[PDB]
């Protein structure tokens, strides 16, 4: 039952490796100190 | 696609080793006993 639930895991992070960037915004406009944000979607399909 | 055409005789797969990627493809295709008509796509494993 634990082998299971950690394939379940592991089955969801191969999304997590496959996350691709779309897109991002600056904080400000000091970049070398403001943070940013960023937003990402699977490739595979549902669309998340 | 939105064919002008019922391409609708089946489909053809297999892995590709032609080189070492390991290739996904699939293809279909239409009775044109001469030029033969035929719809596929190429993946990457990683779906790309």
């Amino acid at each position: 039952v634990a082998q299971k639930a950690v394939l379940g895991y592991l089955n969801n992070f191969e999304e997590v490796s496959n996350l691709e960037i779309i897109a991002g915004y600056q904080d400000g406009i000091d970049i070398e100190n403001d943070k940013t944000y960023f937003v990402a979607r699977t490739r595979m399909q549902p669309y998340r | 696609e939105v064919l002008a055409d019922q391409m609708e005789e089946m489909i053809a797969v297999v892995d590709r080793m032609e080189d070492e990627p390991r290739l996904a493809l699939v293809a279909f295709k239409e009775m044109s006993e001469s030029w033969d008509v035929v719809f596929s796509y190429i993946c990457d494993s990683m779906l790309i």
